[PDB]
């Protein structure tokens, strides 16, 4: 039942915004905390941003905050993370996760439940 | 906005309008205390002021070997966890090679980083105190050298100061074998229990909720004594999770009910026993029976999910309908009509019975209601105490408004012939279970009983024929003549 | 005077020549602490004097700080209390506009003042600690201009030792939430407790047995954090108030009673499970079931009734005749007969079953006796500990005199056949209904039984007439011969 | 050498590779303090360093006046005990007369002596506190005049250096009516307690066990306010004695076994209730059943005999097979099919039922297993979070082997019909008996029935002869002539 | 069943002395506590003498202490309340109080259970 | 069935050394620990040695240490003390104790289950 699918994943210049979306089937997202995570060549995989499913509450880590933001879409059921002014350092393939907010346990790669696939955005001049 | 309801046909009540703070998670972070590295006190010196030096010098040293030392109803459903195996885990990581080295070089250049450990987790680690840098910098120049340059009285003070904190840490550690909780003020001060939570990886609605309830978080945190390595003190701080936050909440409060007959012998009891905090959560609900595992602070109610069971969402019509199809309420019975209170968010419940004195009472008028046999309710809105034998009670006063649902008291439903009084874990459906059971076995035993009078026995073995006559065997002599 | 007895009859003792004081009622007081109001530290001083006092200075505001966000077996049948809902109420009442006012203006020239709130309670105040007064007329001058009239240590030190306890205070309360017990000493110093008893509103015998007793006054007490505005710091400490004094009180033990033969799966057990604590307490007796929530010093016990019920006096009835008609007494029903003792006031009752070997020793002689299987009793005279299996006890060496009730184990009235053993929450009259109703269905069942094996099957169907002869059916006509003529 | 079993057919799970501790005796101890006798301190002085002097002092004679004040799941089925019975007894003989003297005399010249007393039990006193010496050598010099020779401010912090223990200790008595645990290390500060095991009558393995132990001892041990007279405050520590150790234990976890029928409420459950840490001990078993009174370090666990059961050995074939006919094994039933997980030593056992989401995840992976409805177990192995519900568990993460031990549910072996599901304190041959009875009534009462309806009924009651033909009764009048 | 009547108020000059007695009726003593309440006119009520039942020990606030007994009679069931050496600053109304040991809570107005009508004292 | 017996008594002259059985019969010293104990004439009864049944744990009272040592023989199941450099303070009559492990309470007099009868030892020169 439950499946996450990322899309948007591209080449952009430096400065410019792309837009991911993870589509969640299978179980409701009220239930739920939804994070965009991400995982460059070599380097260990780090979180970027996650949203409460029922209350929407974000969190957003140093590096990226102002330049990340992320929203859901409940007639869509649909978690979008928006980048901007993207910087060749944001290079790494972008996954969807989630927890049930019952188990939630922080913002963290090893505190998801759920995990898409990924795609993979580059960051080029 | 606090409400309540009274059910008489159950003898409950529930309080509603309470908001939750569930910790469903644990974070560990990492406490330091960069250590200095001092053997032997070279001084002759037989000065009060080196003497106090010397003597509170001592007490640092003996701190630093002690902690090494250190280092080498219903809630009987509930499961079994392991409290601090999260942070038990991360402090065994700190005890492998290489590993100190990488907190002790993250923390160069700053009191607050992210590291991130050999098993991929990452920490916020915390160099909260720093006492090589201290007596290295301001002792090192008294205490190295035959010639001693020996200061005045306020050196003495402020050593004591800084080196307090190291004493009552240690002190704390020593008398609980390396684990303690609630997290004190010494383990971890009010700023920077507040800024470890602001850096923390959680929504923005978790930081709101714990910066304005440190006092409850501090007792939901473990502190746990870890490693003494390369002048490092290092203890794991556990810190709750509140991944559900402002969902619905409240209390099922519960007493016995007993019939009333005359006959002391005579009467049939019966006590709901599903009573505790109740949370809507993620479609379902969540259950604590030990409602004292809670904390309530206003109308928020801080719980831990360890200490609860996850129930469908038809459980709350246990309150609305005690006999409804859908959920099976669970109770206990029994034939001890024994007299109690209990109070309630908004007033009080109480179970009278036999011959004991019930009243309640106003501040200025005294008593003021006098309770019959039974179960009852008041709200705590010119209410002020209640007495139920010798037991004074003082009611709550918060405000709210009460419902008092009336309502046939159901243990007036069972038949006292067939009513099993010695259940103790027990549930609506299983006791109706058993007197269907109790009656199936009269029905069929009655059955059986009414077949002793009609059929004929045998007739005397006598060698001589018999036949019935007026329901008894006669001879058949008796006719041939 | 203290004495004992023991039941072999019933497998419990009962200790008895102790004294009540029970805690009825609440007293609230309000402690408070006169508060200097501090913003900036106006210092460019780098002198150690000083600078001891920023360090010390600062400590207070932390506090103040600090304290103003915090603001912003039968014991199953107990009912359930909320025990500072009289405190509570009274800090309620605190918080109201203008309440603050009135025990402030009362406190200025006396430190203790009775003030009645709005809501017509009559408190005790208590000014135990003024800050106020003492930072803004000694420490003021150095800090309320740039230019700082410097400091010394041993006023430094004075003052360390006068802020020391709000951060003590401060601290208490930062890790209870607000609400603490036992009342600490930087709560309520001895001699602070001991006037304000002094002050209470309460009856020369009970101000004697609580001061006598401070200790346990202590531990009965809560201090709850109320608030801080207007430099006052306000926290109610909620006093216990002991309404029965000097009535007798006695000690229920129990241990569970067993058959004793051979076969580990023939025995039956019963335990009497009305132990713990009575009082006789106008005109009932006070039953706390759960001992462990009453302390004893001396032959006087402590007691809260919030953790009592209301009985009958009649429940005695159950030491002297467990059968007696007028109280039904309580009883568990198993068919676990594992080996334990109960150290009593004084001796111990030894509940020794199956294969477990069980021995009473004396300090200089060692092992003096072993038990027979069955409840048995030894005194606390001439023995020192007692082993029951792998568990050593040491027995209480109070001195008094022990009575051993004889009596035949009452377990031995029951006949296993028929015994419920699976009754946890039971009673001597619940057990009798229920024996009553197994021996009926015997009466009625072996009627049956015997009734129905007396009767006879049917007679053959063919077109002749049976008679009934020597156990079978007979033709009638074989006995017909004859009628003619 | 931590293993792990968990059995299949009864949810239970059996840790092993631990080390006995148990507290078996008491050792008392005598602590003193050697006390000053100072009623008034006559000084019009109104030097600051002479002023923080009567300050001080006034805390000094409040503690004393203070201190003097003072002194004017199947855990149901054990026994009792006086935990301070044998600090209580020795405190008792302190206050007999000449008593406080041998001591007082004993410690002159040492600081740590045995003492008999006057019943017989020879007890080791430590002096860990001279104030008498220092008042008496320090302060009283300064304080001897009305003029009074002022002390440098250095000396005067010291006094409050010293007194400090005193303030302390009695801090911790006020406000536990003279009786405290754990012994804080202000009673008894670690060389302090290190010493009195080392000069403890006890075997070199225990000397070695305490003094690696402290922390628990502390636990373990109480410190009991007795008496001060004489120029002595004297308290009594209680110290644990551990005449076992490292005899085999084990630690046994058990969870609801219920059928997963559709029906909901046609379930029937049943509970091993014997769970708790078992140690080998003389022979038999001593068995813990609340085993949160045992603390566990590392592969060591300590317990208190007074939390025991001993039980017979053959009470470990519960685990190997629970309808042995030697140990009647004890469980409870119900019909409450909740969902719950118990986090073992090595894993962990998930009782999932009704419409329960009951998962292990990994670190990495996230959810890696589903459970299915029934009882189950996973290993700590690659596992590292188990939920149940909306309650998350993190396992314990120790190195250590797991065997599954399939076998079918028990539970399958029940007719629910004659289940007595409604047993709380119970056993399997109490269910057995209960279930034999309900089913010898409907074995006989329905043979009863039967059969009853092949005899024959009553012949007419009229005054006249009735013989039977052909399955009814006839009068006897008809086969005559009237005759 | 439970009743209180208090008696013997009346005009009294400064100076003088007055015995008021409280008779009890419904309920035995021995199980209460006893108390003399005063209302002066448009003042709260205040406590003036409890007595236990059982012990039969005695509290005075300190403003009438020394000049105020209260003594009681078990054979005629009744509390008195010996007032000397009365000032007109006494002039109340004298309200009869108790309440059941059990349920104890202080000698304070909202500390009783059962109350008298009151009889007036004018000095 | 529990018995003790002690041997080996006799007179030794000061500095001599003595070896003392114990003879353990009707119970398991595996769950038990062994003692003996001494009583000097007019003196109360006092510790020499004990010893853990399955560890082999010794203990040694200050007075003693280092002249006494306590030894057991699993084969024989018999307790032995050896005691040597014999001073006059010695003599007394030494007995031999047990308690179970179980009820362990230290090796004091007044913490112990069995007793022997005891064997005299006296240290003199005629
Ligand atoms: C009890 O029996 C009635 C019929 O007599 C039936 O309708 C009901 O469902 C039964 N309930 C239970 C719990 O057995
Ligand atoms: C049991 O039956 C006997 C006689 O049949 C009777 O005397 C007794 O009162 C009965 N007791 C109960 C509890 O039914
Ligand atoms: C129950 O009855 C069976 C025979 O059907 C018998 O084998 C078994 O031993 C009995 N058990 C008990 C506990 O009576």
């Amino acid at each position: 039942q439950v499946q996450l699918q990322e899309s948007g994943g591209g080449l952009v210049q430096p400065g410019g915004s792309l837009r991911l979306s993870c589509a969640a089937s299978g179980f409701t997202l009220d239930y739920y905390y939804i994070g965009w995570f991400r995982q460059a060549p070599g380097k260990e995989r780090e979180a970027v941003s996650c949203i409460s499913g029922s209350s929407g509450s974000t969190y957003y880590p140093d590096s990226v905050k102002g330049r990340f933001t992320i929203s859901r879409d409940n007639a869509k059921n649909t978690v979008y993370l928006q980048m901007n002014s993207l910087k060749p350092e944001d290079t790494a393939v972008y996954y969807c996760a989630t927890i049930r907010s019952s188990s939630w346990g922080g913002c963290v790669h090893y505190g998801m439940d759920y995990w898409g696939k990924g795609t993979q955005v580059t960051v080029s001049s | 906005n606090i409400t309540e309801e009274f059910y008489q046909s159950t003898c409950s009540a529930v309080s509603k309008g309470y908001l939750s703070a569930l910790r469903t998670g644990w974070y560990t972070s990492v406490i330091t205390i960069e250590l200095s590295n001092i053997k032997e006190n070279k001084c002759n010196g037989t000065d009060a002021k080196v003497k106090l030096i010397k003597q509170e010098l001592d007490k640092y040293k003996n701190a630093v070997t002690e902690l090494q030392l250190l280092m080498q109803f219903l809630g009987f459903l509930l499961g079994v966890g392991s409290a601090i195996a999260s942070g038990v885990a991360v402090c065994k990581v700190l005890h492998l090679e290489g590993e100190v080295n990488k907190i002790k070089s993250a923390l160069l250049s700053t009191n607050k980083a992210v590291v991130s450990l050999s098993n991929g987790v990452s920490v916020l680690t915390f160099k909260v105190l720093d006492l090589k840098n201290y007596i290295d910098k301001q002792l090192l120049p008294i205490l190295n050298k035959q010639s001693c340059s020996i200061s005045n009285i306020e050196t003495v003070i402020e050593f004591q100061q800084k080196n307090n904190r190291l004493l009552e840490i240690t002190r704390e550690f020593s008398v609980n074998a390396g684990v303690t909780t609630p997290v004190s003020t010494y383990m971890l001060t009010n700023s920077e229990l507040l800024s470890l939570i602001n850096d923390m990886p959680i929504t923005n609605d978790q930081k709101k909720l714990m910066s304005n309830n440190v006092q409850i978080v501090r007792q939901q945190s473990y502190s746990i004594m870890c490693i003494i390595k390369e002048e490092v003190l290092a203890y794991v701080v556990q810190l709750p999770l509140y991944g559900v936050i402002d969902t619905p909440c409240w209390k099922l409060h519960t007493s016995p009910l007993c019939t009333t007959n005359t006959k002391e012998g005579s009467n049939i009891c019966l006590t709901r026993t599903d009573r505790g905090w109740y949370c809507d959560n993620a479609g379902s609900v969540s259950f604590f029976p030990q409602a004292e595992t809670c904390k309530v602070q206003s109308n928020r109610v801080f719980c831990d999910t360890m200490n609860s069971l996850t129930l469908p969402s038809e459980v709350n019509l246990c309150n609305v309908d005690i006999f409804n199809p859908k959920y099976d309420c669970k109770i206990m019975t029994s034939k001890t009509d024994v007299s109690s209170s209990v109070i309630t968010s908004l007033g009080a419940i109480v179970s009278c019975y036999g011959k004991t004195k019930c009243t309640a009472s106003n501040k200025n008028r005294g008593i003021i209601k006098t309770f019959s046999n039974g179960c009852d309710y008041v709200s705590n809105k010119g209410v002020d105490t209640v007495s139920v034998g010798n037991t004074l009670y003082y009611v709550n006063k918060q405000e709210g408004k009460s419902l008092y649902v009336k309502g046939e008291p159901i243990i007036n439903f069972y038949d006292p012939l067939v009513f099993p009084s010695d259940e103790f874990d027990a549930s609506i459906s299983q006791v109706n279970e058993k007197i269907n059971q109790s009656l199936a076995f009269i029905r069929k035993s009655d059955e059986l009983l009414s077949a002793i009078g009609g059929y004929i026995p045998e007739a005397p073995r006598d060698g001589q024929a018999y036949v019935r006559k007026d329901g008894e065997w006669v001879l058949l002599s008796t006719f041939l003549g």
